[PDB]
RNA sequence: AGCCAGGAUGUUGGCUUAGAAGCAGCCAUCAUUUAAAGAAAGCGUAAUAGCUCACUGGUCGAGUCGGCCUGCGCGGAAGA
């Protein structure tokens, strides 16, 4: 399990890569094998992208660390976030082609500049 | 959608190959001799893994992947059989250059980030069968 | 099966078992099997039990037996009237008072020891519990 | 740090002690040093859960008696034979 | 139906019950674990 | 607790075996991508495949787990 100290440190790591990151993408992680997920983790370390699946009420505490607070309603449902620490984009262009490749899950809401991007307009990134 | 580990230029004995993927609708001799035509390049005596992909029409496509961590560690330490008592009884040796060759072969075959991750997974299979890394 | 090598006298008075135990504490092992109830332990009982907890530990750690069957019990056989002397010596026993420590143990995981002691106590006539050695 | 609350014993002997033990309280003593001995009573539970730590035996604790602390160590302790209980504690002035 | 005076859980799927003032052990998995006290 | 999802690569770890592939048996039990995934807790195979579990993300919404000490009860408990 996870002690309160565990959760505290992890909130500090998500808040710490969130401050350092240029852009983020929140998505549904449900209904996909660990094979295709390690495939998007290779396509992740190759694109500079930091991949995570983190607790929701943990990510309200980490995203209270600004300026991703427009995403706190995007945390209802299973949360997989892609932070591109190197480049903006390359998460939002990789996820739409991974979700069209799999035809599972969603890829719900993005965040850039301090604002949230609705699901059909993430083609901006 | 089946997998086997088949010796280098070899195929079509009854107990190892024919029944296993032959109850799945696969033509046996095309797999056998296109796999000996592909893996003619693998050294004699090494089992090489082959992933057979079967479709509703019985026409199959197989990816022959690089020889196992355990087989490239049998050959890079010089040995034949590894340990029956691993890290208690130790049966051979490989310098870090062979860990890195086997982990370039398996850099084609791993999930690893760096050749240090693939060298460390070949490190793990190096501690599994007893072999010493020197 | 324990029994005194040689004795001063061959037979004994039935005696009583009264009052409480000495050696209430675990002086050797980390754990011990203490007796809550009061009763006589034949050598057979002690042996069977020691066996049980010897199977249980797969011959690891160590086992002490703190009790000894030093007092001889007699029985006249069947179909024999009263008198004509005292009966012949049948077997040996150890008098047990509440709070004695029958076996000690260590060099083993606690969980396993509670187990082995349950299995040991299955073979014993008297109420028993598990205990840990303490500082002071 | 361990702080034990206590009262001065107005009675003595076997009878007093066994009424003490029936009430879920138990007798102990404080001696050593220039002073006279001080016999006191304690709550069985508090102390039973307190000596459920090891340091209790290696350390300087305090005892609150009629507004007044004393600083002491654990000297020896007699336990009931089969029960998870404490018959008594020798406290030596620290 | 093992009928005895000591009744126990023989696996993880055995579930203890008191029916009509009897203690029984019921299993979904293994019919052989069906017990009653007596 | 339930219910949705995943339970990964090296790899069928080596030994042994006509076969052992997490699951006859012997020994090690590492490392990788990890939210998590035991060189596997059970069913399964000629050996696989196939099925849950450990573990983790989701939904849910406030108490829950199991020992200790005792009070009174239940079973153990059949005869002319
Ligand atoms: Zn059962």
């Amino acid at each position: 399990a996870l002690n309160l100290q565990d959760k505290q440190a992890i909130v500090a790591e998500v808040s710490e890569v969130a401050k350092g990151a240029l852009s983020a993408v929140v998505a549904d992680s449900r209904g996909v094998t660990v094979d295709k997920m390690t495939e998007l983790r290779k396509a992740g370390r190759e694109a500079g992208v930091y991949m995570r699946v983190v607790r929701n009420t943990l990510l309200r505490r980490a995203v209270e660390g600004t300026p991703f607070e427009c995403l706190k309603d995007a945390f209802v449902g299973p949360t997989l976030i892609a932070y591109s620490m190197e480049h903006p984009g390359a998460a939002a262009r990789l996820f739409k082609e991974f979700a069209k490749a799999n035809a599972k899950f969603e890829v719900k809401a993005a965040a850039f500049e301090g604002e949230l991007i609705p699901a059909s307009q993430i083609d901006r990134l | 959608y089946v997998k086997l580990q088949v010796a280098a230029g070899m195929a079509n004995p009854s107990p190892p190959v024919g029944p296993a993927l032959g109850q799945q609708g696969v033509n046996i001799m095309e797999f056998c001799k296109a796999f000996n035509a592909k893996t003619d390049s693998i050294e004699k005596g090494l089992p090489i893994p082959v992933v057979i992909t079967v479709y509703a029409d019985r026409s199959f496509t197989f990816v022959t992947k690089t020889p196992p961590a355990a087989v490239l560690l049998k050959k890079a330490a010089g040995i034949k059989s590894g340990s029956g008592k691993p890290n208690k009884d130790k049966v051979g040796k490989i310098s870090r250059a062979q860990l890195q060759e086997i982990a370039q072969t398996k850099a084609a075959d791993m999930t690893g980030a760096d050749i240090e991750a693939m060298t460390r997974s070949i490190e793990g299979t190096a501690r599994s069968m007893g072999l010493v890394v020197e | 099966m324990l029994q005194p090598k040689r004795t001063k006298f061959r037979k004994m008075h039935k005696g009583r078992n009264r009052g409480l135990a000495q050696g209430t504490d675990v002086s050797f092992g980390s754990f011990g099997l203490k007796a809550v109830g009061r009763g006589r332990l034949t050598a057979r009982q002690i042996e069977a039990a020691r066996r049980a907890m010897t199977r249980a530990v797969k011959r690891q750690g160590k086992i002490w037996i703190r009790v000894f069957p030093d007092k001889p019990i007699t029985e006249k056989p069947l179909a024999v009237r009263m008198g004509k002397g005292k009966g012949n010596v049948e077997y040996w026993v150890a008098l047990i008072q509440p709070g004695k420590v029958l076996y000690e143990m260590d060099g083993v995981p606690e969980e396993l020891a509670r187990e082995a002691f349950k299995l040991a106590a299955a073979k014993l006539p008297i109420k028993t519990t598990f205990v840990t050695k303490t500082v002071m | 740090m361990f702080t034990i609350n206590a009262e001065v014993r107005k009675e003595q002997g076997k009878g007093a002690s066994r009424r003490l033990r029936a009430a879920n309280k138990f007798p102990a003593i404080i001696y050593g040093g220039k002073e006279a001995p001080l016999a006191i009573e304690l709550d069985h539970d508090k102390v039973m859960n307190m000596q459920a730590k090891a340091e209790f035996y290696s350390e300087v604790l305090t005892i609150v008696v009629d507004g007044k602390e004393i600083k002491v160590k654990a000297q020896d302790v007699q336990r009931h034979p089969y029960k998870p209980k404490l018959q008594h504690i020798d406290f030596v002035r620290a | 139906m093992k009928v005895r005076a000591s009744v126990k859980k023989l696996c993880r799927n055995c579930k203890i019950v008191k029916r009509d003032g009897v203690i029984r052990v019921i299993c979904s998995a293994e019919p052989k674990h069906k017990q009653r006290q007596g």
